[PDB]
Parts: C-alpha cells; structure tokens; sequence
RNA sequence: AUAUACCGCCAUCUUCAGCAAACCCUGAUGAAGGCUACAAAGUAAGCGCAAGUACCCACGUAAAGACGUUAGGUCAAGGUGUAGCCC
C-alpha cells in the first residue's frame, strides 16, 4: 500500500546500504558475452528461478510510479536514460513494469 | 639416510621438546633416560618383565590423561616402589587431576602389585627447546 | 593386541600419506582424499558405553553437600547420550560444512578479478585498511633442474588501490600460491603510483601508448559512460578510482605488459593546470550540455600571455583509422556497443 | 583511615589498584556488580594521597553510574 | 564465565634463606621445581 | 576457496 | 595551544628567510678557484648531463662554470643547514679511499654521519631487516663522490631516492646528475677542492646547529616571563 | 592385492657441502639473476658440515651426515589407507 516505506526502513538499510538494489547481482552466463536479452521473467507460475533478478528477489520491492526512490535507480542520473535490462540484470518482465512506471 | 628417532627439519613452524630433538646418538651424551631400573646392569636379572611394564605404564598414562601429558614419562624403580613422574597440562580440572592419581595409582599398585606413586607437575604449555 | 596399538598421531600420518614420492611431485591428485579427523574433540573424560558415572570425573563430586557414590546410567538414559553424541557428531559436520561461499572473478575456474583483502600492517603500525587488492594473473610456472627435474611455483600478478587515485602492482613469486599472495600484495603498496583523475572521474585526455608490443588507447569519457574496457583494464581503474573510460587493447594481450603499460600511461598524463601553466593560457571547456558557456578549468599562476596560440589552418596530428572509420559509419563489428553488465 | 608517609601511601595505591581490579573482575559479574560506597570512596582516596590523580578523576564517573553517594573527605581532598 | 584457573606463586618464594632445607626434602622424592 | 575457507583471559585462585 | 607557537617560532621562522643561515659568506668564486673545483675530467669521460654545468674544454679538459657552482652550492650549502637546524640525520657518503679518513673525521666533527667504506646491498632499502623495525635512516645524504670505484653511480643515489631521501652530491663532469635533488658541479678529485667541500659542509652542519640551540633558548626564557 | 596410498626403519650419491624460510635489489616489474676485499646488491634465521662428545690424546677410528635423487627396499617386523575373502 505505501511501497516508498520500504526503501526508508531500517530492513531495507541492512541490506543494501546507500547503493542501488542491483549493484550486487550478477548473470550467470556462458562466455565473457552476455546474452543480449535478459530471461524473459524470474517468476514462473508463482515459483522462482534460482538466481532472481534484483526486483524479484526482494518480495518488498514494488515497482511502482510512486516508488520514486526505486526508480532512480534505474534511471542514469547524469543522462536521465533508463538503463537497458541486461545494465542491471531484471528480467524483462520487470524493465517492462519499470520503463512504465517511469514513464 | 638415517630416520629412527629424528624429527625432521621443516619450515621453522614445528615446535619440537628438548627430547624430541635429539637423535638417538646423542642419548647419554646430551640425553638422559626415560626410565631408570636395575635390569640392564650387568649381573641383573629380569630386564625383560621391566621393560614390559615401562611399554604398559606408558600406553596406560597416555589413555588415562589424554590430551594432558605434556612431555614423555619418566619411571623410576626404587626397591619395590615406582614412580611415575609426568609433566601435564594445566587444562584439566584439579579435581580431575586428584580423581585420575588416586584412580591411576590403586589401579596399578594392584595390577602390578608395588606400591606405586605418581607425580604431576603442570605447565601451562608445552615447553619448547627449539622451532624446526 | 593391546601393545601393537598405536597413537593417533602415527595412524593419521599413515592414513593420510602427506609424505612420499607421491606427495613429493604431485604423482597422485586427490579427487577423494582422506581427512584428518580430531577423534578426541567432542569426548569427555570419564564417559564410556557403560555409562557409569564416576563422582569427580564426569558428574560433580558433592550433590547437595554429600558425597556423590558410584552410580550407573539406566539403559534408556544411555541410550539417550548414545544419541545425542551422534546428533551432536552430525551438527558439527553440518556446521563445517557451511562455509560462506566467495564470490567469483573473471570466471568460475579463473583468479583473475579476485579481491586478496588490504595489505598487511607494517612492522612500525603501519596499516592499509584504505586499500584493496585485486589479482591480475596466477600462472604456474615450471623449473627444470638439475637434479629434482621439473619443479613447480607459483607467478601472480596483483593490483592495490585505495580508490582515490593511489594504485600499484608487483609480482610475487613462491612455490606455494598463497605466499605468493602476499608477496605480491604486500610489495605492492611500497610502489605506488599516483594517477591525476579529471572530476575524480575520468582521465584528463586521450592516451594512446605501446608497451613493448602491447598498444592500449585510452578515451576520455563524460559521467554515466562507464568502463567500458579489458577486464582487466576495468579492475585496475576501479582501484585508482576511474569510473567513465574506453580503453581498447591491440597487439599482444600480456597481462603484465598491459598492466605496466597502464600504469606508465595513467602517470604520464597531463592535467589541465599543467597545460595552463606550460602554456600561459586559461584551459576553457566547451560542454554541448551547457551550450556556448565558456568554463574555465584552469588559469596560469604565473603571468597571462598576451599573444593568441598560433592557429594552424590544419593539424599535422596523427589519426586512428578505428576512431576515424567510426565516426564515418563504415565501422561495422557486431560485438561493438553490446549490451553488457554494470562495470 | 588516615595518612601516611609517602612511601607507605604509594604501597596501599599498588593494593587498592589490585583490589579494583577485583570489584571489575568479580564471577558474579553476571549479576550487576556490586560496588560499596565505602569501596569507592576509599579506592579515590588512595589514588590522590598517592598521586594519580588521573586514576582518581576517571572513578568519578562510577558514582554517577552505580548512584553511590561520594564522600565529604573524597570531595575536599 | 568462570575465571580459569591462576596457578599459585612457586613456594619457593616464601622460603627463608636460614631454613631447615631437611624438613622441605625429607625422603626420596623427584625433583620439583616450585620447591627447589 | 571459492567454496570457503573455514578452518574455524582472567585467572583466579581458587576459581568457581 | 602552546606546540602551534612552537613550530611557528622554531621550525617556520626559518623558512621564511632567503639565507637564514648566511652560508654565502662560507665561499666565493674566487675561494672555488682556488680550490680548483674548476678542474673537470678530460672531455672523452664527459657524461651529457654535465654539460649544462660546463664553461668549455680547455685543451681537452673540460672545466666547469663556477658561476653555476656557486649559485647550486648555494642552495644545497642553504638546504643542509636547514636539515641540520631541524635536527634531521645527515650522512655522508664516499668510496673514494684517498678521502676516507678526511670525510669521516668531518662527519664525527659536526656530529653526523659517515659511510665511506663498502656499500652492501640494501643499507637504505633493505634497512629495518639490517638495523631493526625501529631503525631510522637518514633525512639527508651528501656524496662527495657519486661514482664507486669501478667509476660507476654509488648504489646510495638511486636507493636514495627510493628511500625518499634528498641528496646533496658533488658532481664532477664525468657523473650523473639526474637523481641527485642538489647537485653541486665540482672537482671532486683535487685534496684541495674535497678539503674545501668538508670546511663548507662542517660549518653550515655546525652552524646551524647552534643556531638551533639559540632559538630554543631565547624562545624558553621568554616563555617563562 | 597394492611399497605406484603410506607410517615405521633403511639403501644410494655421502670417500658430498650444501639446503633454505622471511626480506631486499637487477632485468622496462619477461622466463630469469643477484660475485669482485684496493670489493661492483645482497642480508639471511633455521638445518647440514663444523664444533662438541664416545674410544687410548688435540691424532685416528667411530658416530654424525641436511635438502634432494633412484614412485630405490620392505604391506611377510608391527601398524595402516584403498580394494578383496567371510562354510
Ligand atoms: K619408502
Ligand atoms: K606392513
Ligand atoms: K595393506
Ligand atoms: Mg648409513
Ligand atoms: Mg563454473
Ligand atoms: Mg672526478
Ligand atoms: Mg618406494
Ligand atoms: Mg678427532
Ligand atoms: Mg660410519
Ligand atoms: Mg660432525
Ligand atoms: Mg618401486
Ligand atoms: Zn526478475
């Protein structure tokens, strides 16, 4: 009901600090190239894949045009471009509610 | 080359006693005895029942104060009477300590039928002569 | 028979077969290999299957002022502690077990990109918390000699940096790996370079350089552009603190020449006060962002020059084909400006 | 209870230093410890007629902290 | 926690210098070196 | 070592 | 409170002075000449650096710019006062054997230190192992001769500048300036040039010195009242 | 069964004198290398040699003799990992 909470909580504080949600994630991928899309969704009929993307990861974390503070993370603060998918690792289910709550 | 009794040289880490130092040749050079009994002595008899029960009362210490034994025993017969000289830790309880005299000295007083003393001496660690 | 038994320590030495000619070059490998097991940890003094209780060995000796007698546990109660010394036999296992896992480098099997921690403190109280440690290379390397035949040691290439622009790198050598580790990491802190960071960002020009045969172009970049360079090149610049650079490596990939050739390129830069100073004129910066605004980075100390900088109709600079053929539109590669991962 | 030469004021500042220690280190450290004011009134005695005063000023702090009231002597000297 | 166990000073220490020697070693005993 | 490595005062007379 | 004063009167006074020290008095051109320190080395030992520093070949024999000399020995006369003032360790060093004696006389004379025998290597690099963790090494090295005995650099120049450690150095034709922080051009063979150098470098050490004591004393009295 | 899993105890060079942790420096921070005494980058704990001890001497003879080499010898001294047998 109030997402924005989330990110002010001490919770949320423990486990990322002051860096975005994302910055410990890593692909797990064959080869030094990544595949150019992300996987397509983290959740799958309600179970989830084993190397959840950042967003799908933390069940707290809710995408949302309100949420301002999670969004920047996704955006370049000195471009104000939004990160393509595979910048971050979220799954493309994910970019796709991010670029719209942006939006 | 030769190995019997020669803790070899290492990377400076390993610490060795005094005993353990030294090879066989420097025993009664620099080395004395762990146990001290007539039965070697020319003209004496029964060197074998005391050598038997030097191998047994050491086996039997090691057991009885595990982890306690903080250098090799040393044995001493005087007429019948033994002595069993032993250099712990100061790990264990002295109520443990006190338990395993009485328990170790009945025990083999009755095994060996002598009268049969142990003396302790604690240390709080291992004394060391040398790093090899 | 009870005088062929042996100590524990003799019978883990055999079992365990550390030395010997197969442990002396490496002759047998060890996919499934014995552990030695510390069979005293979790005994107690005075216990055993019988379950007596012996008063001041295993059970207090006075219990409620008196003296405790010879007691014997019930064959329900025995097989209890029976039980529980198993549980507890297994939750030590568990708990050697898990062990926290350490995050990867370049790849899964690879040393490249792994953090070794700060150097160690010096002697005097010298401490270097400020700086991290990154491996560059760990190579094995193999010495024949006279008499022992191929021997092998252990070559690693390590970076240190503190992230403010302090960041240097040594070799170490050793026949084990991990004192190899600290040879290096530990001499490089005592050869320190200092790299001059434009906004404590970016490099303050283009550097295009050769080290041997190992050629490393570097560009300068605007914030939000990232590192996009060797993997290598991406560990060294997050220890000297650069975040936005295109670096691109041609010619011999040698580890240790582009480590070098980095580092002699990254301290041989000149800063806009230096080129203010040199050449007696304000240093003014043009940004598309901010429009036709003239930003001074850097005036003269010393006095201002009165007379204009020569300007030559054509520069008789020298140009890359790749950086030319780009901003043509007749470069084509398509593993240029792929999507990649946040460096 | 009353001065001394300087030579045996030194001696009983060795002692209650040692005493101290005890109060701190005590096994019913569990429990909350325990500090007299009789205690502490004469352990900052000791240390000022001895002259460390700097142990002396740091114990202040202790009658605050166990609400232990201090000494006319204490405050005077 | 239980304060482990403080080794006591070697006796020796309080041994006068004018003392009967023969009442501390009385019999045959191994040598000891708080005692000595 | 990716796995993990985990090999992993007062005295007093008369103590109690 | 008080320490900001202290160094602001004792260790910051002095820098604020072109010669604190007035160790241009010590020499002239004239007193250099006739040291001879204008003699260099014939022309086929030159070393191209040197030739900043020298007025010309005469018959083959190069000889060098006293002008230059006297305003490089200026400086480092000026800097090693200064070190000594601050109570920094000075130590000189020279593998000419035909000096030894002089040079460490000197050193013990103005209470610093000399190394003029065998160099063995990692004295300065090398140093904590040799002496101990606590040892400290010198704030500033003066060469007499920066050339060993196989007419090579002495080891001491570039662990020097490892070390961090300034160096003061007379340098004659066939040297190399390069890593010495104060070069000095002169003759350093003549016993009349290396005599004059050890009378300057002893009195601007001992000078200051007392300079420094004076300070100290004057600034402690008025402390008081 | 496996000495080609080993402990233990040994052969061999050895009728040798070298090995070597931790540092330092050179080679552009390549694999590598590091001595000069009127000395030029090496310092080196520890082990061995040596010293000392045994025998009739300070002599000789013993004893000692590192690291490493030959997956040397020995599972049959004893112990023991792994595999195998259990009417
Ligand atoms: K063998
Ligand atoms: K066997
Ligand atoms: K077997
Ligand atoms: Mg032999
Ligand atoms: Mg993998
Ligand atoms: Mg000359
Ligand atoms: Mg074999
Ligand atoms: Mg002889
Ligand atoms: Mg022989
Ligand atoms: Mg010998
Ligand atoms: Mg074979
Ligand atoms: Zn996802």
């Amino acid at each position: 009901d109030e997402p924005w909470k989330y990110l002010e909580s001490e919770e949320y504080q423990e486990r990322y600090g002051s860096r975005p949600v994302w910055a410990d994630y890593r692909r797990n991928h064959k080869g030094g190239v990544p595949p150019q899309r992300t996987r397509k969704t983290c959740i799958r009929r309600n179970k989830v894949v084993g190397n959840p993307c950042p967003i799908c990861r933390d069940h707290k974390l809710h995408v949302d045009f309100r949420n301002v503070k999670l969004l920047e993370q996704f955006v370049c603060a000195h471009t104000g471009i939004i990160f393509y998918a595979p910048y971050t690792g979220v799954c493309v289910k994910q970019h796709k509610r991010l670029t719209q709550a942006i939006q | 080359k030769n190995r019997a009794a020669r803790v070899r040289v290492s990377k400076g880490d390993k610490p060795v006693t005094y005993e353990e130092a030294h090879a066989p040749h420097y025993i009664a050079h620099r080395k004395g005895w762990l146990s001290l009994h007539t039965g070697n002595l020319d003209g004496e008899d029964h060197a074998a029942e005391r050598t038997v029960e030097d191998v047994f009362l050491r086996k039997f210490m090691w057991g009885t104060f595990p982890g306690c034994l903080a250098d090799q025993l040393v044995l001493k017969r005087r007429g019948n009477q033994l002595e069993i000289c032993a250099v712990v830790l100061r790990q264990l309880s002295p109520h443990k300590y006190y338990f395993l005299v009485g328990y170790s000295e009945t025990l083999l007083s009755y095994f060996y039928k002598c009268p049969v003393r142990l003396h302790l001496q604690t240390v709080p660690s291992k004394v060391v002569y040398k790093y090899l | 028979s009870f005088f062929t038994k042996l100590t524990a320590d003799e019978l883990w030495k055999g079992a365990l077969a550390e030395t010997g000619a197969g442990a002396k070059k490496g002759r047998g490998k060890r996919t499934k290999k014995k552990k030695r097991k510390d069979l005293n940890r979790g005994q107690i003094i005075g216990e055993g299957r019988y379950g007596f209780l012996w008063p001041g060995l295993n059970v207090p000796l006075m219990k409620n002022g008196a003296v405790q007698t010879i007691a014997q546990r019930s064959k329900e109660e025995q097989e209890k502690v029976e039980a529980d010394m198993i549980q507890q036999r297994e939750e030590w296992d568990r708990k050697k077990k898990m062990k926290v896992k350490r995050e990867r480098g370049w790849s899964g099997n690879s040393w490249g990109g792994i953090s070794l921690g700060p150097p160690d403190p010096g002697p005097c109280g010298e401490t270097y918390e400020d700086f991290d440690t990154r491996i560059l290379e760990v190579r094995n390397v193999f010495t024949m000699t006279a008499k022992e035949g191929r021997k092998k040691s252990i070559r690693v290439l390590v970076a240190v940096g503190n992230g403010k622009g302090a960041a240097g790198f040594s070799i170490g050598k050793a026949t084990d790996r991990m004192d190899a580790f600290r040879k290096a990491k530990n001499r490089a802190v005592h050869h320190l370079h200092y790299i001059e960071r434009y906004e404590d960002h970016t490099i303050f020009h283009d550097i295009s350089l050769r080290f041997k045969r190992t050629h490393i172009k570097m560009k300068k970049q605007p914030k939000g552009y990232g590192l996009r360079c060797h993997r290598a090149i991406i560990t060294i610049c997050r220890l000297i603190g650069i975040k936005d650079m295109y670096a691109k490596v041609s010619g011999s990939i040698n580890m240790l020449s582009l480590t070098q050739g980095l580092f002699r390129g990254l301290s041989r830069q000149e800063t806009h006060q230096q080129l203010a100073d040199k050449k007696g004129l304000h240093v003014v910066e043009i940004r598309e962002e901010c429009g036709p605004l003239p930003i001074v980075v850097a005036s003269p100390r010393g006095p201002l020059r009165k007379d204009p900088e020569p300007e030559d109709e054509v520069p008789d600079v020298k140009l890359d084909w790749e950086d030319v053929k780009t901003a043509q539109g007749m470069k084509r590669s398509v593993w240029s400006n792929l999507k990649r991962a946040a460096t | 209870r009353d001065k001394h030469p300087p030579e045996l004021q030194v001696a009983f500042a060795d002692c209650a230093a040692d005493i101290k220690s005890a109060y701190e280190s005590q096994p019913i450290r569990q429990t909350a410890q325990d500090w007299p004011a009789t205690s502490l009134n004469c352990i900052a005695i000791l240390f000022l007629r001895a002259g460390r005063t700097q142990e002396a000023w740091k114990m202040l702090g202790l009658f605050r902290k166990h609400n232990k009231i201090p000494r006319s002597e204490l405050l005077n000297e | 926690r239980p304060p482990r166990r403080k080794a006591l000073p070697p006796r020796t220490e309080k041994m006068a210098v004018d003392q009967d020697w023969p009442s501390v070693y009385p019999v045959a005993a191994p040598f000891k070196p708080s005692a000595v | 070592y990716l796995s993990g490595e985990e090999v992993e005062e007062y005295e007093c007379y008369a103590p109690d | 409170e008080d320490s900001t004063d202290f160094n602001d009167k004792i260790l910051n006074e002095p820098l604020k002075h072109s010669d604190f020290f007035n160790v241009k008095e010590l020499f002239s051109v004239r007193s250099l000449f006739d040291a001879r320190v204008h003699l260099g080395h014939k022309a086929g030992c030159r070393h191209r650096f040197m030739e900043p520093y020298i007025f010309g070949s005469r018959l083959d024999h190069d000889i060098i710019d006293l002008e230059q000399t006297a305003t490089h020995l200026q400086l480092a006369l000026n800097f090693t006062a200064h070190m000594a003032y601050r109570k920094g360790i000075i130590l000189f060093i020279s593998r000419n054997r035909q000096f030894s004696y002089l040079i460490e006389n000197m050193a013990r004379d103005c209470g610093e230190y000399a190394h003029t025998r065998y160099f063995r290597g990692g004295m300065l690099t090398n140093a904590r192992l040799l002496f101990g963790p606590t040892v400290r090494l010198p704030d500033l090295i003066i060469f007499l001769h920066t050339l060993n005995n196989i007419f090579e650099p002495h080891v001491a120049v570039r662990d020097a500048a490892k070390m961090n450690i300034p160096t003061v150095g007379i340098v004659d034709t066939n040297c190399n300036p390069c890593l010495i922080t104060y070069p000095v051009p002169g003759n350093d063979d003549s016993p009349l040039a290396v005599h004059l150098y050890c009378r300057l470098f002893q009195t601007a050490i001992t000078r200051a010195k007392e300079k420094r004591q004076q300070v100290e004393a004057l600034y402690r009295l008025q402390g008081q009242k």
